[PDB]
RNA sequence: CCCGUCGCUCCUACCGAUUGAAUGGUCCGGUGAAGUGUUCGGAUCGCGGCGACGGACGUCGCG
RNA sequence: CCGGCAUCGCGCUCCUAGCCCGGCAUCGUUACUUUGAAGAAAUUAGAGUGCUCAAAGCAAGCCAUCGCUCUGGAUACAUUAGCAUGGGAUAACAUCAUAGGA
RNA sequence: UACCUGGUUGAUCCUGCCAGUAGUCAUAUGCUUGUCUCAAAGAUUAAGCCAUGCAUGUGCAAGUAUGAACCAAUUUGAACUGUGAAACUGCGAAUGGCUCAUUAAAUCAGUUAUAGUUUGUUUGAUGGUACGUGCUACUCGGAUAACCGUAGUAAUUCUAGAGCUAAUACGUGCAACAAACCCCGACUUCUGGGAGGGGCGCAUUUAUUAGAUAAAUCCGAUGAUUCAUGAUAACUCGACGGAUCGCACGGCCUUCGUGCCGGCGACGCAUCAUUCAAAUUUCUGCCCUAUCAACUUUCGAUGGUAGGAUAGGGGCCUACCAUGGUGGUGACGGGUGACGGAGAAUUAGGGUUCGAUUCCGGAGAGGGAGCCUGAGAAACGGCUAC
């Protein structure tokens, strides 16, 4: 469909779409359908993740990817690869001498799954995984606008 | 390093071991084992240093080739073998048995108990699940492995393990109110009892104590290990009754007990 | 080299000032009436002094 | 050799990375199989971390197929690979890897499926109650072959094993053909 | 009291025609030892079938 | 010095839950501060102890200094970052006029 | 000890430096040197070069002793007995010791993660089917050292050929059911049935499937999993599933036959867990320099998909696609007479400077590079090449 537009055709691992004796309540995951899971921590599996029809190996909540680790927050700085973002973190640097604080950054880049949608400078919250790339060890779990 | 290291350098061996830093360059280096070789108390030190039975490294080597120690009902021959929290040595060749348990200030001692209570030991769960063929078995925290365990005992309990027929024979429930003696942190060796337990998801839980004498304090769960069940403990407890106290407090005990002398 | 671990220490110091009239006759009023040796003796004495000084003084500030 | 560090990488500033190190044989990669599609089977055995085994297979003939909707798996025959999404030159030299689209002979399959007195019909005629065999795979056994998809690693474990395409992937795959 | 030019003695640095000189690294192009993987190869070495043939022989059994 | 309430204290099914009753959890974030956990030893500070003193060391001391007794081998500091706990003055950043409010 | 003093003037009060004054677990050098305890010592320049000697080998009752021995010595079946040298086999030599050249978000420290992996060994638990048409196990190989003997070469733990002989070396090779369930399926009666009888340990790989609510007979785990785990269909030219060794004897006959047994141990195979660890890895933190403002990107620079490779994640690498990624909050470059830390010196407080060196982590073995063995090495008291 939408999601198909790569020289291969894109699925779910486990599951077995072309089943025979189907079913709309057994499991996600079961009997054909798209498989979803509850990350955990305290947060909700969004409905477009849900109900989707987007095929993301990396996306936490129908993908393979399990989250653990550390949960950052901050702001979302760049939007311009494809499914990946770059986050910046601002913090306070004590200067221990004159003692005094200092503005510090910190550039994160983090996956974001099709089921979230960004702008630029919108608050995230990420959340450490195994390495996905070269830079990116985190996804994006919640988007306030 | 090009692979696994083999001696422990003296100022490297943990602080509980009480050894001197000018007796020698190296430590015993304990071997592995169902202890975690920072958290055990190798055979050459419950010989030659606290029991004083010999005086040398080989003259340990001499007691142990002649099998005379027996380490939780088996005879362990290996010289740095690490001996750990709530085991049995006993030699029967002087009919002694001492229970591994710890003194409010962190260290190892040597609790004697009597035959009846050498027969058995308490172990804490490590996990429970599923094997080969559908089979449950139980982890220790002391690479015991049960199978077919009571299909009540999950994580993080107390089970109670006769050493003559290897298996179970009661088990405690980890929840609060019962009787705990902490095995990690700066409050090792401190009874008390689970008054709280706050979760966390995504990190350590943590467990809050309060002592017999009121001292409230708190550790967390992994440093945490039931003794009995109710505030009685099943097991004996050592020259302090697992009562952390303040260094006035001993200060006290010293010159108090210095008019009677 | 065990051996090396064994610690050591500095027992005294010398004045900052090298020649002043007024802590030379004090001092040798002390070396002499007490028959020690030489000043070192004295400059032990006032540095365990004072060291029990710095205590006393660090304890009397807390409550 | 063929290394796995990312010291020779540049850092994501795009700034080059100075050499602090030798290469580590914890680091090392081994060259490809690219197991050829050929009669003279050829596996062989490779010793890795650990003491343990792969067996890097050279050349393979026959590989082990499963059915899905049908719930069978056999054994077959691979006599070509058709179509490769990461290039096609690996379609030219006929080299088997994972996710690779091949044709097989699907003749134990037909003989299964031929399969499915008194007692036997009165079993018969309880299945044929949800026969349905889109055309699809009808109109392949009838061309006397199955397109299949590689679903293991060759070079990896030494063997071709896979699934016959169905639904939405067997006609994407069949309009990826075209 | 004091300024500068010029002359003498010592010192320090600067520019500099001279494709000045020496030296190490880097990039691109080429040549490329040796190892590792692979494709052939096959000295000889193994049931040395067999015809039931007279230690040989070759058809060999595959390694 | 503080708990426990009451004035004109946005709620709870679910954990703890007194004999109809305090003290319940998500529907703004931080800095700051308080307490705790987890923090290698050696070094530093520091408790004990007459190596003859000291620099040291981790010992030793009593027994009738007779078939062994009592033992010790504390405690603390550890900026910044990370985890958790109470406070909500001070100061940040986000923000009720489209009522799309409860 | 929260401290100052001499010096610009004819004299004054200042600014301001110079000089003095004290320390250094700080190096050298000079003069001197009686006792006791203590203990640094080719780091700095040359991570320059090395004669010679030594630094890693190893035996228990428990792998293999007529190859030649010592010591018993046999009554001359039966032992090479008791004790062994040598040699095969196994294990170890990847620890320790030395140094600080390279290395400035690198290493490293505190703090995380593996639901992203490997792990000889220790410890605890565990283990059927090998073919028999699953109807209780189905047979024994040749060849090599120590030795013996003919040599080569100037030469070396350089080497060729011949005669012997072992195994826990090497190579073959018996197998424990109800088959528990699953698919076939001659006939029976009509099936919802009965069914005679062929194909189904433990690993490997793939696929399908199960792995349970919510208040008016659901039943393991996690903060979180298509999790643990079970069933099913197949696959593989399967690493595996004991042809081994020590003393002890000691119940009882079925041929009364080392007779039926049966123990305590050693070593070894495979799986899980544990321990001993490693590898990757999250957040924050590092000196001077802008007379270093743009850098990276064709040739991997940032990301996406599918693969290959790896023990495993990952541009690690390949193909294709997108145009990103870092930067005055200092990127990129340069200097470092720069391994990081614990720590050191001086310290009223705040600070300043140092940290080659015995503990922790990293790195190297003349410079690069490539490897074999092995659980573990990109090893150098191992090899190959320059
Ligand atoms: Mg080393
Ligand atoms: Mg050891
Ligand atoms: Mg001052
Ligand atoms: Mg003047
Ligand atoms: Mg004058
Ligand atoms: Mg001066
Ligand atoms: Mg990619
Ligand atoms: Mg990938
Ligand atoms: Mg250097
Ligand atoms: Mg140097
Ligand atoms: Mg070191
Ligand atoms: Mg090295
Ligand atoms: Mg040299
Ligand atoms: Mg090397």
């Amino acid at each position: 469909m939408a999601e198909q537009t790569e020289k291969s055709f894109l699925k779910q691992p486990k599951v077995f779409l072309s089943t025979k004796k189907a079913d709309k309540a057994k499991r996600p995951g079961k009997a054909g359908n798209r498989f979803w899971k509850s990350v955990g921590l305290g947060f909700k599996t969004p409905r477009e993740a849900i109900d989707g029809t987007y095929i993301d190996k990396k996306c936490p909540f129908t993908g393979t990817v399990a989250i653990r680790g550390r949960i950052i927050a901050g702001t979302c700085h760049s939007a311009k690869m494809n499914r990946t973002i770059i986050v910046r973190r601002n913090y306070l640097h004590f200067v221990k001498k004159y003692q005094r604080y200092e503005k510090r950054h910190s550039n994160i880049p983090a996956h974001i799954s099709p089921c979230f949608r960004v702008k630029e400078g919108d608050h995230v919250i990420i959340g450490q995984c195994r390495p996905l790339s070269k830079t990116v060890r985190f996804n994006v779990l919640k988007v306030v606008p | 390093a090009r692979g696994l290291k083999k001696h422990l350098k003296r100022l490297n061996a943990p602080s509980h071991w009480m050894l001197d830093k000018l007796g020698g360059a190296f430590a015993p280096k304990p071997s592995s084992g169902p202890h975690k070789a920072r958290e055990c108390l190798p055979l050459i030190l419950i010989l030659r240093n606290r029991l004083k039975y010999a005086l040398t490294y080989r003259e340990v080597q001499s007691i142990l080739m002649q099998r005379h120690i027996m380490v939780d009902g088996k005879v362990r021959t290996d010289k740095t073998y690490p001996a750990g929290f709530m085991d049995i040595i006993s030699i029967p060749k002087t009919g002694e048995n001492y229970r591994l348990l710890y003194d409010t200030k962190g260290r190892f001692r040597l609790h004697s108990v009597r035959d009846e209570d050498a027969k058995f030991k308490l172990c804490k769960v490590r996990s429970v699940q599923f094997g080969q063929k559908g089979i449950p078995y139980l982890n220790t925290y002391d690479g015991r492995t049960i199978r077919y365990p009571d299909p009540l005992i999950k994580a993080n309990d107390t089970i109670k393990l006769d050493l003559e027929t290897n298996k179970i024979v009661d088990f405690i429930k980890f929840d609060v109110g019962n009787v705990v003696m902490v095995t990690g942190g700066r409050n090792t060796g401190r009874v008390g009892v689970i008054k709280n337990r706050e979760k966390h998801k995504g990190t350590f839980e943590t467990i809050h104590v309060e002592d017999a004498q009121g001292h409230q304090f708190a550790t967390r769960l992994g440093n945490v290990f039931t003794i009995g069940k109710g505030t009685k403990p099943w097991v004996s407890l050592p020259k302090g009754k697992g009562i952390k106290l303040t260094i006035i407090e001993e200060q006290r005990k010293r010159d108090a007990a210095a008019q009677a002398a | 080299h065990v051996n090396f671990y064994r610690n050591y220490g500095k027992t005294f110091k010398k004045p900052r000032r090298p020649y002043e009239k007024e802590r030379l006759d004090a001092e040798l009023k002390l070396v002499g009436e007490y028959g020690l040796r030489c000043k070192r003796e004295l400059w032990r004495v006032q540095y365990a002094l004072s060291r029990i000084r710095n205590a006393a003084r660090h304890l009397l500030t807390l409550d | 050799g063929i290394s796995r560090d990312s010291m020779h990488k540049r850092r994501a500033t795009g700034g080059k990375q100075k050499a602090w190190r030798k290469k580590r044989k914890y680091e090392l990669g081994r060259q490809p199989a690219n197991t050829k599609l050929s009669s003279n089977k050829t596996v062989r055995r490779v010793r890795v971390r650990g003491g343990n085994v792969k067996w890097r297979a050279l050349r393979l003939d026959t590989g082990n197929f499963s059915w899905g909707s049908e719930a069978v798996t056999r054994k077959t025959r691979l006599l070509d690979v058709v179509y490769n999404s990461s290039n096609n030159e690996l379609v030219r030299t006929q080299t088997l890897v994972k996710n690779a689209i091949v044709q097989v002979d699907a003749a134990p399959f037909k003989q299964w499926y031929l399969t499915h007195s008194n007692n036997v019909q009165r079993k018969l005629e309880k299945r044929q109650q949800g026969r349905t065999l889109d055309s699809h795979i009808e109109e392949q056994f009838s061309g006397g072959r199955l397109l299949a998809c590689i679903s293991s690693r060759p070079g990896q474990c030494g063997r071709a094993d896979g699934y016959i395409l169905e639904g939405k992937e067997l006609e994407f795959y069949m309009r990826k053909l075209q």
